[PDB]
Order: structure tokens, then C-alpha cells, then sequence
């Protein structure tokens, strides 16, 4: 129950439960498959 | 017979071929794109010179020697004088751009050495004076020359200490930023595609640089016996999806 | 008027509680969000990116050189480096992994340790990396080392080798601050055959080493880091 | 969810553990690519590492102090700590600062808690009960000059009145001018040759002025204000390397000269355990 | 009795909170409303009405004359007036727009600047008005001025010209109190050809200038105005 | 939920969301179209 | 050159209207190809037809 009118006044947000490290761990242009050779 | 290894990038009226690549990085897995309306604020129609600004400019070459500490260029600064890209830059109030960066360094199968090529969004430098000394404008706008981390402290300039990234963080952790290594034994170029990253939809191109490109020797250059002890490093950079807005009189900037 | 009773704890301020508050700026409209590449949602997303380990810690002032593990041509049977696995201390401590682990009290999971070789292309080498699970001493010679988790690495076209320290443990969580009961083992590396340089070449070659966490990893019970402190408030 | 699958002996032409780090990727290698594993489940979600959780607890961001005393003959109230302002910041006490600067741009609503306690360091008959007034003074508003100026009327400016010893709590929406806040900014406010670098006006979260509403009693009373800040509704972009050296200034990246080696030197060899 | 816990902030008085209160006058019946022309609902409704700008600020005591921008017959190429666009200060500051903007911290949007000509009907003139977006200096000559937002105004039967300063900005809000990073440009005006008076006529002619906000406009984060203060309470 | 009986005791009103500047910006008797001449 | 050597050259075409470039900076602003000497021994640069008039004289 929100007792207040504005959105800033609500409690903390709830877990992204998004999670996708590939923008950080695999930003390569041509896709690399694990097990296939790195450099062909 | 496609290898990760050979590549061709054609952009505008200029083409680059590498026969010894190590894939290419696209920052944060996003490719440069123009500014959508839903994200727009300034009401001005923007100008998109296209092929006259989105081509490859090769900056002047550096020389890696056994004593090198590393070099640093800022964008869009490094290009402030390249062809029509630069003119547009000084003539509009606001502009926006992504880039393809291609760093080149070839040697032979007897050399060793490994450079880190990294792009740091919003690289705010530190004053070597400490306290709250600022880093004057000119010092953070070296132009095509870039900053040479093995040059001496100057007054009003930034600190040039490599184990600290010019800001109080350790060299070892720069790997959290989009980056690629050039290991003479593997690699001969590094290519990074940079999407436009800012907290505003479009900004000023002269009062704010939005990425520093940094090339840092990490495993020292080691040449074969009685080889000349140095290799040149060349940086070629191409603006991509550039847009300029708010045209007028032509900025005058310090120094 | 509805009858109430107040409980113990009334009026306390707990920095970790999460409740509603009146907005000081009623009706204000925040700036629209625009798109920015790079959004982070979990610290677990970022500790999977690998970063360099200053393994060569033997210097006396911080230098680019403590990231370089040296290799000597023609040595046989010998040991390249050694370290315990207290990820919250020692070599690990300044790495991004080490640096985040320190915001939490407990960790569990597998670690990924990789080595990238930087020697001339016409050289060759075979190294053995060994993980020694808790309970034995840091190995003293390869024979001892090779009886635990190990990978023979053959230096080739493919420049890096990724060793995993699989989670070997009785207790399902360990402390990030070094603790005995909770200790994780040792990591050592030895020549399997030996580094060989081509003609016209000389000196030391170096390995770069990285550390990142497997998708396996768990961190819990947040706390304050020993890695930062201060004596007076800063000002502008 | 499985944390590890079962995997047995391997003798392949398909080697997942050989890679080329020069590419910039961290290949997702697992224990089961290089040893024989058994199935195990995760039993865990990664709840407490969510950025909302990481930045979502109250941190002390500021300690100031004001006193209640006879202002008779004081030529400069501000200077007597008759009242005091604070331009809001999150980079003056370092604990929260290092946490925020793990990111480049950050967007969130703030919840402030203000604790005020009183001290009576010299002989008093009693402890008086003082009411503090905290006024939020956005840039362009008249700033208080005396501890009882027309400014304190605060007819258009949000202000909270609470008692010393108690706590005040309210929450302010994200007041940034842009889409997020840049705790880093490699720019200037204009192309001036001498303008300040790094510190910008898009990290301004307002500013706050404190005073005691009470007139003076016979003794003097020191009131010390502690402001706590909790981020709620957090959004963070572009992770960066953690802070290694100590901080010297609000808003610049500068570190102190002749600082000490931050990497612990081995007591022994590279070979040491 | 229902168990409760009180949170931090209990008992505080926040001048901006909005809650229910007991009525002191239970059951009282207010006077009926009758109809009155002119109801205002938003301050955004009124800042779109244009009001005069004391552009000719050069006097020494407030006078009707600082609303008049003078024009000289037969000058060529020259500059009629110049001003920066800090709507919360300087010429703008006493105008209704300026006066309301000052109740808020941030503004964004387009401005409408118009000039009404008052010279004899048998005279003629062509002026250029130029808006210079942030980043360049106030133009120093028409050549410089004409390369930015501009309108050639031809003085005719239609007495007023409405120039719009379109919102040109990186950041989506600017501060109403003058700030650099956040600055908006300059506005200048020059003879395009020149004012020409008919025979039997002489002297200066004047332009009146107005300012109002486009429907585009946004103002946010209310605060107190520097435009009014006091030293003792008033009495009857 | 109002806890009190009288209307004066309720909280602040809610946004007009009315907005019509024409009584102030265009109180002319004969309608002016933008683009058509002001004085015919 | 020997197979164990390496080199990177830039070839530049300068369309009519400017002088023969005097340094690479000047050269690199017109039609150009960075050539990386590798296994593939030849590089094919095209001088695309850049012209106002649709025919030129051979003399």
C-alpha cells in the first residue's frame, strides 16, 4: 500500500533479476564459441 | 576460409585491411546509431554529413621503445582538426558521434611485447599536485598529439603515472573497460567500435570529451638481437553516425 | 480513534530498513531517461569480467612489473610462481574480484584463473598449473603438485589457458577475510618441459595472469571494505 | 538451477580451455570443462548483490554543527555557527563515495534521515529542548544571512522542523538536470582557459541550511547534525575500476603525492605461498 | 489494541507534506461560489502572455524609457541592441516571465521574442534579429550574427515580428539563476538595410520588445524568489 | 480514505489539468488565424 | 619481401583539385587503403572515377 502520492516516496525497488554479463564479458563483434578455436 | 584474423572495414572513401586481427570489440555490445526522436530534446533538425565526416583519419605515429610508458588520446579532441569533421565540430553548438578505432603495430615472430588498447568512458584525469588543483583545459585537449605518459609533469597538467590510470585506480583493472590486447606473437591490430555514451542526448564537442583511448605497453617490447630497439604504433580513427546541431558562428577555444 | 500499542524498537533508525517517506518536492517531474549503453544490474555481472593479478608482488613500490610473471629459457622441473587462495587478501586483493569480494562477508563458487603467454611466436613451452585443495601444504615440487587439480598447458597459437579452481569444500561458504577453517588451498605453476627461445632471441619472457569468477559464484552478507578510509571530511 | 552438471572423462579435438585473451572477451569456462564433476544445485539467487541493494542502505554523508546562543552582538551568524548550510554531495565522506564510483552514471531517488543530538560542554542547569529547522535551498533562492532572516519563512522552499534527539526523514525525487548523475565528467563548463575541470553542475542535488528555532537560554547548547542518505530506485551504467588511492577533494579524481604502494609486497618470493 | 512501531520522522513537520486534519469549524457552510471571469489554473497559462522587456536598461533610475529601444535613420551595417539570455536576470528579470521563472529552479523550452515598430507610417526599415546558441561569443558584427538563428524583419503594415529562440541544448534543463554550463546564448539585432524617415520627419524612432514562453516550456522544482525580502513583519 | 467528516479537512486537491491560456493570450473579439494577415 | 618480415603501407588517391600530397596526413584525407602485408601477397586499390566532365583526354 503506498500512503503517499509521489513515486519517489515508495520503498526500495525489488530485484532486477535481470543479469546479463555478456555486454561486459563478451563484447566481441564476431561470436566466439567455447571449444572452437579462438583464432581461425 | 574466413578467419577472425583477416578483416576489411570500409567507411566512406577509406578502407583498412588487417591480415592479423583478434576479432573486434563493440563497446557494451552496442553499435553506433543516430539519435532517436524519443530521446531528443533540442528542437533543431541535425546535420549528417555522412561520408565526408565518417571516414578514417590516421593520427601521427608514436614510437614504442623499451622505455615507453603509454599514450592517451581524448575523443572528439584527437580529431578536432581532421578535414570536415573538425570544421563541423567548431561550427555547431552541439554534435554527437560513435567511432571505429583501429590501433596498428606489426613486428616479426622474434619480437615480444604486448600493448593494452582500452576505451574509458568519461576519463576525468587527476592533477599531480593533489588536493583540489584542477587540470587546465589545454592539458586535457592535446589534439592529435595525445598525452605521453612518459613526458614530465607540467603545471596545470594531469598526473602521468601509469599504475594509476591517471585517476587513482589500478592499471590491472582497466580490463573492466572495452579493450583488446596487441600481443606481437598473436595480433598486429586492435579494433574497437564505440557507440555514443553520455547522460545527455547530444552535448558540446569542445567542452567535454567523452572517451579517452589509451594504448599502454604492459609486457615490454623485446626485439631480436641487434634489431633496432623500437616499433612505431599508428592510431587510425573514424567518426561514425556523426550528427551536428545548432549551427552558428564558430567556437573560439583556449590556446 | 483506533486503539494501538507501540512495540520495542519504536523510534529507532536502522540504516537497512526500507519504508515509505513523504516527498519533499511534491509533484516534481524528473528528467526523462534516455538510453545509455552499459547498464549494470548485479555485482555478479561484473565479477565475471577478468582483470590482471599483480602476481609478481615482490617489488617495493607499485609498478607495471608486478603484473609480469617472468619465465626463464631452458630451466627444467622448476617452479614458476605460487600463491595461496585468500581471494580477499594478498595478490587478489586489488583485482576487481578481490575488490568486490571485500564488500561481502562470505563467498562460495568456482574461480577462473587464466595465463596469457607473451613470448616470441617462434618459442615454445609446456607449463603445468596445479590447484591444491585445502588440507595439504603448498606443493614443494611438481611431483607433489601434479597429484591435485592441474592442467598441462601447451603454448601455441592459442595464447591463453583458462584454469578453473573448482569449488572444493566441506562447508558451503568461506569467509572473504582470510580464515583458517575456511581456507581454500594453493595455486602453483611449474615447467612441464621448459621454455625454449628461437635463435637471435634472448632473455626473459612474461606471462600475464587474470582472475574472474565462474557463473557458480555466490557472495553474501554485505559489509564495509577495509580498502578505503579517511581522517577528515573532504571539501571542494 | 544447476551449479555444476555431471561430466566425465574427455579426449577431444574440442578444447574449451584454450582461448585468446587478446580479443577482449572472458570466455565462460566452468569446472566441468576441465575436471570430472557431479551435479550440484545453486540454492542461491544473487539477491543481495543487486545494485538496488548495494546502494540502498543509509550511509552517513555529512556531519555539521550549529549552536544556540545569544546572538546579541554577533556580526556574522554564519560564522558563529548560529546557523549553517551544506551543498549536498555524496563524495565528502569516502565510504559511500567509493561504492558509487564503481559506476559512471547513476540515477536514483534519495531518502534523507537527519539525526540531531545536543551537547552541553560547559555547566548548564539543564538540557533545553530545541527544535531544528532544515531548509532545502535550491540554487537561486535567497540564502539565509542571519539565523532569523525572512529567508526562514520558506514560503516556497521545502523545510522540515524536528526536535534535537529525534530524527527527520523525507525523500527527494531524482533532481538531476540530465538523465543520470555523472560522478565523473571529463569536461569543463565552457571552453575557458582557466575554468575548473571535473566538478560540474549536473551532480548538484541542491543544498540545505540548518538552524535552531529556539531563542537562547542562559547556557550554550551545541547541536551536531548528521545527514544519512539512502538511494532508492537505483539505475547504474558503465562499471569502472574501483578506487585504489585515497581521495583528496570533493569532485576531483586527484590522489595525494608520495602516497604508499597500494599492492602488498610479498614476504618472500614470487614462489612463496 | 493493535501493535504498532513508529519510524524515523515521526513528529516532524515538513512544510510540503499533504495530509488530513480535523476541521476547527465542524459543520460550517462556506459561501456559494458565483462565476468570476479569469480563472487561472497553471502558472504555465500566464507565462504565455507577452509583456514588455526594459531592454534599454542604460538609465540610472527606473523610467518609461528603458522600455524603448531607439533606432537611428540612415545607419547601415550597425548594431541595434544585444543581451545574453539569462531569463532569470538582467533585462528579463522584472518581466512576468522572468518573475515567474524565479519561483522555479530549472526551465526548458522555447521563448518567443517579438519587436513592435512605432515609427511614422511613411518610414521603412529592414532589421535582422539573431539568436546565437551557446558555445560562441555574443556576435560582434552582422556577419558573425547572421550565421546563427536569425529573421530578416521587413517593417510594414504588419507592425510586429515574432522571433522564437528555439530550445538549443545538450542538457534538457537549464538553471533559472545564471549558470555557465547551463547558459543559453545571446540575442542581437542589426540594421539589414537601414531605417529611412519620410520628409518633414525627424529624430529617433523606437521599437517596443516583448517576451513570453512557447507552449513548449517547462519549469520545475519550486523555490523562493530573490525578488522580495523584508526586515520586520509589516503591521496594519 | 477520509478520516474526517468535513471537506476542509481533506488533503490538497489534485491537478487541474485544465490549462487554457486563450482567455489571457487571445481575448480578441474577431478570431485571428496564425499565418493570415493580422490586419486586413 | 621475405616471408618473416611485416609492413603496413597506405595507398592514397587524391582527386583532381588539390596538389600531390606532401605528407601522409595530407594523403590520408582522400581515397586510401591501409594495406597490411600478409599471407595474401597483393593489394588491389581502385581509383574510382571521380569527375565532373564524363570523359577525360588520354593525352
Amino acid at each position: 500500500i503506498n500512503y503517499y502520492k509521489d513515486a519517489a516516496s515508495t520503498s526500495s525497488a525489488g530485484q532486477s533479476l535481470s543479469m546479463d554479463p555478456s555486454k561486459f564479458t563478451e563484447p566481441v563483434k564476431d561470436l566466439m564459441l567455447k571449444g572452437a578455436p579462438a583464432l581461425n | 576460409g574466413y578467419s577472425d584474423r583477416v578483416q576489411q572495414i570500409t567507411l566512406g572513401n577509406s578502407t583498412i585491411t588487417t591480415q592479423e586481427a583478434a576479432n573486434a570489440v563493440v563497446c557494451y555490445a552496442e553499435w553506433p546509431e543516430y539519435l532517436p526522436d524519443v530521446d531528443a530534446s533540442d528542437v533543431n533538425k541535425t546535420s549528417k554529413p555522412d561520408t565526408s565526416v565518417c571516414r578514417f583519419y590516421t593520427l601521427d605515429s608514436k614510437t614504442w621503445t623499451t622505455g615507453s610508458k603509454g599514450w592517451c588520446w581524448k575523443l572528439p579532441d584527437a580529431l578536432k582538426d581532421m578535414g570536415v569533421f573538425g570544421q563541423n565540430m567548431f561550427f555547431h553548438s552541439l554534435g554527437r558521434s560513435g567511432y571505429t578505432v583501429h590501433v596498428q603495430c606489426n613486428a616479426t615472430k622474434f619480437h615480444s611485447g604486448c600493448l593494452l588498447v582500452v576505451v574509458i568512458p568519461e576519463h576525468q584525469l587527476a592533477s599531480h599536485e593533489g588536493g583540489n588543483v584542477s587540470v587546465k583545459y589545454t592539458f586535457t585537449h592535446p589534439g592529435e598529439r595525445g598525452i605521453d605518459l612518459s613526458s614530465a609533469n607540467e603545471v596545470g597538467g594531469p598526473v602521468k603515472d601509469v599504475l594509476y590510470n591517471m585517476n587513482g585506480t589500478l592499471l590491472g583493472n582497466l580490463l573492466i573497460f572495452p579493450h583488446q590486447f596487441i600481443n606481437l606473437r598473436t595480433n598486429n591490430t586492435a579494433t574497437i567500435v564505440i557507440p555514443y555514451i553520455n547522460s545527455v542526448p547530444i552535448d558540446s564537442m569542445t567542452r567535454h570529451n567523452n572517451v579517452s583511448l589509451m594504448v599502454i605497453p604492459i609486457a615490454p617490447l623485446t626485439v631480436p638481437t641487434g634489431a633496432t630497439p623500437s616499433l612505431p604504433i599508428t592510431v587510425t580513427i573514424a567518426p561514425m553516425c556523426t550528427e551536428f546541431s545548432g549551427i552558428r558562428s564558430k567556437s573560439i577555444v583556449p590556446q | 480513534g483506533l486503539p494501538t500499542t507501540t512495540l520495542p524498537g519504536s523510534g529507532q533508525f536502522l540504516t537497512t530498513d526500507d519504508r515509505q517517506s513523504p516527498s519533499a518536492l511534491p509533484n516534481y517531474e524528473p528528467t526523462p531517461r534516455i538510453h545509455i549503453p552499459g547498464k549494470v544490474h548485479n555485482l555478479l555481472e561484473i565479477i565475471q569480467v577478468d582483470t590482471l593479478i599483480p602476481m609478481n608482488n615482490t617489488h617495493t613500490k607499485d609498478e607495471v612489473n608486478s603484473y609480469l610473471i617472468p619465465l626463464n629459457a631452458n630451466r627444467q622441473n622448476e617452479q614458476v610462481f605460487g600463491t595461496n587462495l585468500f581471494i580477499g587478501d594478498g595478490v587478489f586483493k586489488t583485482t576487481l574480484l578481490g575488490e568486490i569480494v571485500q564488500y561481502y562477508t562470505h563467498w562460495s563458487g568456482s574461480l577462473r584463473f587464466s595465463l596469457m603467454y607473451t613470448g616470441p611466436a617462434l618459442s615454445s613451452a609446456k607449463l603445468i598449473l596445479a590447484y591444491t585443495p585445502p588440507g595439504a601444504r603448498g606443493p614443494q615440487d611438481r611431483r607433489e603438485a601434479m597429484l591435485g587439480t592441474h592442467v598441462v598447458w601447451d603454448i601455441g597459437l592459442q595464447s591463453t589457458i583458462v584454469m578453473t579452481i573448482p569449488w572444493t569444500s566441506g562447508v558451503q561458504f568461506r569467509y572473504t577475510d582470510p580464515d583458517t577453517y575456511t581456507s581454500a588451498g594453493f595455486l602453483s605453476c611449474w615447467y612441464q618441459t621448459s621454455l625454449i627461445l628461437p635463435p637471435e632471441t634472448t632473455g626473459q619472457v612474461y606471462l600475464l595472469s587474470f582472475i574472474s569468477a565462474c557463473p557458480d559464484f555466490k557472495l553474501r552478507l554485505m559489509k564495509d571494505t577495509q580498502t578505503i578510509s579517511q581522517t577528515v571530511a573532504l571539501t571542494e | 538451477t544447476v551449479a555444476s552438471i555431471s561430466s566425465g572423462p574427455k579426449h577431444t579435438q574440442k578444447v574449451p580451455i584454450l582461448t585468446a585473451n587478446e580479443t577482449g572477451a572472458t570466455m565462460p569456462v566452468l569446472p566441468s570443462d576441465s575436471i570430472e564433476t557431479r551435479t550440484t544445485y545453486m540454492h542461491f539467487n544473487g539477491s543481495e548483490t543487486d545494485v538496488e541493494c548495494f546502494l540502498g542502505r543509509a550511509a552517513c554523508v555529512h556531519v555539521t554543527e550549529i549552536q544556540n546562543k545569544d546572538a546579541t552582538g554577533i556580526d556574522n551568524h554564519r560564522e558563529a555557527k548560529l546557523f549553517n548550510d551544506w551543498k549536498i554531495n555524496l563524495s565528502s565522506l569516502v565510504q559511500l563515495r567509493k561504492k558509487l564510483e564503481l559506476f559512471t552514471y547513476v540515477r536514483f531517488d534519495s531518502e534523507y534521515t537527519i539525526l540531531a543530538t545536543a551537547s552541553q560542554p560547559d555547566s548548564a542547569n539543564y538540557s533545553s529542548n530545541l527544535v531544528v529547522q532544515a531548509m532545502y535551498v535550491p540554487p537561486g533562492a535567497p540564502n539565509p544571512k542571519e539565523w532569523d532572516d525572512y529567508t526562514w519563512q520558506s514560503a516556497s522552499n521545502p523545510s522540515v522542523f524536528f526536535k534535537v534527539g529525534d530524527t527527520s526523514r523525507f525523500s527527494v525525487p531524482y533532481v538531476g538536470l540530465a538523465s543520470a548523475y555523472n560522478y565523473f565528467y571529463d569536461g569543463y563548463s565552457h571552453d575557458d582557459a582557466e575554468t575548473q575541470y571535473g566538478i560540474t553542475v549536473l551532480n548538484h542535488m541542491g543544498s540545505m541550511a540548518f538552524r535552531i528555532v529556539n531563542e537562547h537560554d542562559e547556557h550554550k547548547t551545541l547541536v551536531k547534525i548528521r545527514v544519512y542518505h539512502r538511494a532508492k530506485h537505483v539505475e547504474a551504467w558503465i562499471p569502472r575500476a574501483p578506487r585504489a588511492l585515497p581521495y583528496t577533494s570533493i569532485g576531483r579524481t586527484n590522489y595525494p603525492k608520495n602516497t604508499e604502494p597500494v599492492i602488498k609486497k610479498r614476504k618472500g618470493d614470487i614462489k612463496s605461498y
